[PDB]
């Protein structure tokens, strides 16, 4: 419940022992995550020691422990030194047989990967982007989005796998896919216009994609959408021969009326 | 039994491990990290930590030292330029307090290649004769055939 | 300017507006001090209320409650309220189905693993990952 940092970093030293208790060790990982979520500052040295203890848990095949490991990796990625040590384990897990682990692994991998090491994993990234499992595909797309900061020139190269993914029936995948595409193509005006023209016909099946695409269209139309969110988005877009009826018609409702009124 | 397997990059450490685990010769990528696997040989379950040998990773082996009962040090017998470097890495590894009593098994590997140095040659170059403080053994291996691998597991289990 | 980055933060606060769970997905509240300050601020405004939406500190705050707990999704005033709302609903429904129970401080602390993993299934770095509660519950 309510505990001290030093104690927990201590019991973390049980991870170095061979006959691993998955339940117990996962509990301790949870204590660490909590300490961190609470805002407790861990030093470079103690963080690094705990990180390297956690790696040793990769010997255990317990699923919950594995998942907790992914989390721990993402959370300590910025406070511990030499997190690169997990790269192999994650590329393994991400390419592995079991889908429950695949998306999460991509996310964690990309968190500990820096623009220097990006080249080593590019092939697997392109593979995960086009995977049929939406968990994996979505994870890889958002991952790439994040990676657009540190290294843009490597990720722009991935527009093809991205485009392939943007046809997905899965609404999240489509969302992330078109999102990523824009994030790359933003600032090359031509490719954006083409981008828009493409989905103006044979539009999308994602409400979120719809919303963001409307927002895209707004840079210097149709409110018949069957999702509340898109209709609103469209509306607020339009007002910056008008038809401001649908807003007013939204004005009568639970908690949607804030959005309506807030406009103007 | 807890085993740490290291050596310079491209020595054949992962090839060895997955030959042992899968009876298969896999197509490796450089290991940026570790692989950890459990292997059964004659009633012993060896937990083998294969830790990548390229420089960045080499700097990290010390975290895997603690609790190690035995050390497999893989050498590419065909690479004469890097043998001194191997010698240097291994010598200071021998000075590590967490590795103090661990059994020391050298694999002179890629013995299958025509100009591979012999195990005796390697023994002279690595300075193995000068270890008096713990058990050592050198074994010629070919990880692709599997030659010498189980002779290694055998020696190790007799720590 | 359009973005996949929508969610600014996700909070779960107890009756004292103390922090059960928090993620801040950008640099608005750089240090824990000013974060906790923000959290007190928004708790003091939203405690014992049903209004499920608020403008505070120039940000849209979307929220809802259970017995001892408050759930918040925070984003820019320039975002779409209904999208934030899909995040909040996802988080609360997901947590329900997960716990198979009324969602309260006792129950939630009983499984923190689940909470962590679930929030992680919901938002990735400010991006909405999965809006569907069932998908999220499945992934744990
Ligand atoms: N001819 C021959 N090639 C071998 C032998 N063992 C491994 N190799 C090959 O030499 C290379 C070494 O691969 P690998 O085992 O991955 O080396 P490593 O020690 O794991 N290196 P790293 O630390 O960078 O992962 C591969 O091309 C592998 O197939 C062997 O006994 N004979
Ligand atoms: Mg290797």
């Amino acid at each position: 419940q309510h505990l001290e940092k030093s104690a927990v970093l201590q019991e973390a030293r049980v991870f170095n022992e061979t006959p691993i208790n998955p339940r117990k060790c996962a509990h301790i990982l949870t204590k660490i995550l909590y300490l961190i979520n609470q805002g407790e500052h861990l030093g470079t040295t103690e963080a690094t020691e705990a990180f390297f203890a956690m790696t040793k848990l990769f010997q255990s095949n317990d699923p919950t422990l594995r998942r907790m490991c992914y989390l721990t990796i993402k959370e300590m990625s910025c406070i511990a030194e030499d997190v690169i040590i997990v790269t192999s384990s994650l590329t393994k897990d991400m390419t592995g047989k079991e889908d429950s682990y695949r998306g999460p692994a991509v996310r964690a991998l990309c968190q500990i990967t820096d623009s220097t090491m990006l080249q080593a994993i590019e092939r697997y990234m392109k593979q995960a982007i086009v995977d049929k499992v939406p968990s994996v595909s979505s994870s890889a797309l958002v991952s790439s989005l994040h990676l657009l900061k540190c290294s843009f020139d490597v990720v722009k190269r991935w527009v093809n796998e991205a485009q392939e993914a943007a046809s997905s029936d899965n609404i999240m995948v489509q969302y992330h896919a078109l999102g990523l595409l824009y994030h790359v193509r933003k600032n090359d005006r031509l490719a954006v216009s083409k981008m828009i023209s493409k989905f103006t016909r044979h539009g999308l099946k994602s409400p979120f994609a719809y919303c963001m695409m409307i927002r895209v269209a707004s840079r210097q139309s149709c409110l018949r959408n069957k999702h509340e969110m898109v209709v609103y988005e469209a509306a607020s877009a339009i007002v910056n021969a008008v038809s401001v009826l649908q807003l007013f018609c939204s004005s009568p409702k639970a908690a949607l009326r804030y959005a309506a009124v807030r406009t103007l | 039994m807890r085993i740490l397997m290291v050596g310079l990059d491209g020595a054949g450490k992962t090839t060895v491990l997955y030959k042992l685990k899968l009876g298969e010769v896999i197509t490796t990528i450089p290991t940026i990290g570790f692989n950890v696997e459990t292997v059964q040989y004659k009633n012993i379950s060896f937990t083998v930590w294969d830790v990548g040998g390229q420089d960045r990773i080499r700097s990290l082996w010390r975290h895997y030292y603690r609790n190690t009962e035995g050390v497999i040090f893989v050498v590419d017998s065909n690479d004469r330029s890097r043998i001194g470097e191997a010698r240097e890495v291994m010598q200071r590894m021998l000075n590590e307090d967490e590795l103090r009593n661990a059994a020391w098994l050298v694999f002179a590997n890629k013995q299958d290649l025509p100009e591979a140095m012999s195990a005796a040659e390697i023994t002279e170059k690595l300075g193995l004769h000068s270890i008096r403080n713990r058990p050592w053994f050198i074994q010629a291996t070919c990880a692709t055939s599997g030659e010498g691998l189980y002779e290694g597991l055998e020696w190790l289990s007799n720590s | 300017e359009p973005s996949l980055y929508t969610v600014k933060a996700i909070l779960i606060l107890d009756n004292d507006g103390d922090r059960l769970f928090a993620k801040y997905y950008d640099d608005t509240y750089p240090s824990v001090k000013e974060q906790k300050a923000f959290e007190k601020n928004i708790f003091n405004k939203t405690h014992r209320t049903d209004s499920e939406i608020a403008l505070l500190e120039g940000l849209t705050v979307v929220y809802k409650s259970s017995i001892d707990l408050y759930f918040y999704v925070i984003g820019s005033s320039y975002e779409n309220e209904l999208m934030l709302m899909t995040v909040l609903n996802c988080l609360f429904d997901s947590l329900s189905q997960m716990l198979r129970k009324n969602v309260e401080k006792r129950a939630l602390l009983e499984n923190m693993e689940g909470l962590f993993l679930a929030v992680d299934e919901i938002v990735d770095g400010g991006v909405i990952l999965e809006s569907d509660p069932q998908q999220v519950v499945h992934r744990v």
